[PDB]
């Protein structure tokens, strides 16, 4: 099912399913609607890596990549997405003939 | 009478401003919907900045081969009515 | 429902509903205003995440992301937003016919 | 109101009222005076960031962004301004008949 | 088998094999299957290794390859794939004749 | 009153208002004016804050924005602001109509 | 012999017999048969090095290329097999008569 | 008074009167001189800073900016003046009659 | 004795030689199967200086060359023997002369 | 005396005098002969420095260049001796003569 496959296009349990049926209501194909769900994904990292990505306590040290670079692989997966939608519509070059009426 | 007098092109670096402050055109879409023509003496200078550039849209014939395939319908009417 | 839509789109809840409304008056297009709640909101980083990006105190040290790259990766979805709105409107090339009265 | 829509078109509380509506009056458009009072509040950085950006008193360490960054932020926030404000006045080509006088 | 083949063009327990018959469905050529399989793991290195990169926790320090360099190799496998699967379609330029009906 | 929008453009206490009346005689339009002020005021820097950008002393590290930094922000700000005057005073292309006469 | 020859060709040890097989009828040439079978081999490093490249325990530390610079390794490897290969069925220019037909 | 004024386009303290009236007799306009005078100013460095940009002493540090970043402001103060004298002795462009003589 | 001059031009004791004649018989000048030989040696620093480029333990620290550098040196020196059979073989331009026969 | 000019040329003694002779005997000038030479005496960095190149026992530190820095200079080494040879066959550019046949 669509609703399945947008699911897997995106990870799996970080939204709610009427938002799902909305992107899908909104474009038709799956591939825009994972694309666009991306973006929206992207969005939710200014409040779990912009406040802090690498932090130490006592002994213990944690990094993490910067938001910079998460986004930037969101991004790429809703850019390759949107590709992906139109490499699936786009056709190729064609030549056709003309006719006009006369007497 | 579409195309052989040539349509003089500017490349404006603001289209609106310009019209508005030599032919003091406000509402542009309105004076396309009013047919407004501008009008132009014939003895025009232009003064753009570096950017703009304004040319001629000028093209060679406006008919094509109209005047061959004219003079051949000419004589294959003569050739039919057969007339000296 | 357009408020919720836009509280997804422009992440939620640093704003509040009167003015989301009137962003959806100033372009009908829920990306468009989508778009300018992005930049009125990368404005507002300067006081959720001030100048000071990482402090050591004591035993904890926390590097939080820089204000510029937070209004950058805000600068970016913006951009994002706005290019699918054009995505939205925008129609391709095609040619037309010319009429013109004679005798 | 356009001082009300101003306030928070730039951020709050660092200009008093009367030169918000100095900058209202200077120019028609409010996006023209909110690009004009953010460049009026990169002036202010200089004595918060030039005189110290990051410090470090006995066992704690503070670092801020430096002057450069947060100035070319606000530079930014402004350029964007002036940008939607053009937009928002601009409009698209198009060509026009022209007619002169003959006997 | 193709399913054993596609198994063995990505790490094989990643995947269930409904949607990878899926993929095989989706594209005759089994390397296409494999490139869009390969996009679609590049995704879930998300939740098998996290943004956490590196830490260090007593005295052990482990230092792991950014999610950004794991899906940069993931899209590389992806697009070698479908260059692969383009070269097996590819047919050499070449010219041919022309014949129209005269009397 | 003039003087006030220069001292508020141009950051305060720097200068003493003779010599600002000087800067707005020397030039009709204020912000010419204040783009003069803060290329005479990116001078002062050489005083307010020496050539000595970071020192340590006992348990006390302080690190101030070098002297490059904040006059080369200096000179941003007196080229935004002379560009904004320029803006003020400029004027559209334009076409007119030569004539001569003649018999 | 063939398998023999590739095993060389590729380094040893990593890939069962059928694989290989299974690679010489994919394609006539063994190099084309190296080559893809060095992407293949690409393919395992995520799991070797994608999750630990350098690691610290107690005193000791180890650490290793990055899994950029290894697949970067497997894919020259594979490329120049390929190019090895195509270079081998290359063949130089010529010029050739044409002989149509006439009364 | 022009040397009064020539002091202020300089630093004030670190030069007699006798070589700044040199400098005003010189050249007619004042902003030649202070470009002339400051890079006079800018000659001092060699001896400041070119001896020691920076130095510790026991638990204390200090550090300047290195002499090229100081004599390069200086040289952008020099340039920025003879700029300034440029543009007011600059004219804009003209258009101008030709009167031959003919019988 | 060819074997001998081909296990000088490419290091001893990593390759038995029946490798080294099967080089040889696959192409006639000795460069290009000392070519082909170094970049199969190129494979084996997977075996012989692991990913493993640099470790410490205990008290004692070793560095290697990365697999990469050493087998960026092998593609080099590969490449200069191909350099070298192809000066070997290649000789230079030069015209003819054409007759047809005519009555 | 011609082995004692290569024995000088290339670095004195790593290699047997008789392959030196070997190498006297490809080429006829003793610099491609040493060009060649130092092309084999970079081959043998690979067991000197690939392996370590900078190691640390206790407290000695010992650090060495890379093999890719030597490998270059011996490189380099060789290909200046090409391009001394080169340079000693070559001729410079001139004029000739045509002189064909008629009666």
């Amino acid at each position: 099912e669509k609703l399945r496959l947008l699911l897997n296009d995106k990870d799996k349990k970080s939204f709610t399913d009427e938002e799902l049926n909305l992107f899908l209501e909104e474009a038709d194909c799956i591939y825009c609607a994972a694309s666009q769900g991306w973006i929206l994904k992207s969005l939710q990292y200014e409040n779990t890596v912009g406040e802090m990505y690498e932090y130490k306590v006592g002994q213990e040290t944690y990094k993490s990549s910067s938001i910079k670079d998460l986004v930037s692989v969101a991004y790429q997966n809703a850019d390759k997405f949107k590709d992906m939608c139109t490499n699936k519509k786009e056709k190729g070059s064609f030549m056709l003939g003309i006719s006009t009426e006369f007497e | 009478k579409m195309h052989s007098t040539p349509k003089l092109k500017l490349k404006l670096t603001d289209v609106a401003s310009f019209l508005a402050h030599n032919f003091g055109v406000e509402d542009p879409v309105k004076f396309a919907k009013e047919g407004g023509k501008i009008n132009l003496d014939g003895h025009e200078i232009l003064f753009l900045n570096k950017d703009e550039e304004a040319e001629f849209v000028e093209v060679k014939s406006a008919i094509g081969d109209a005047k061959e395939l004219l003079k051949l319908l000419f004589y294959c009417i003569v050739d039919v009515s057969e007339t000296p």
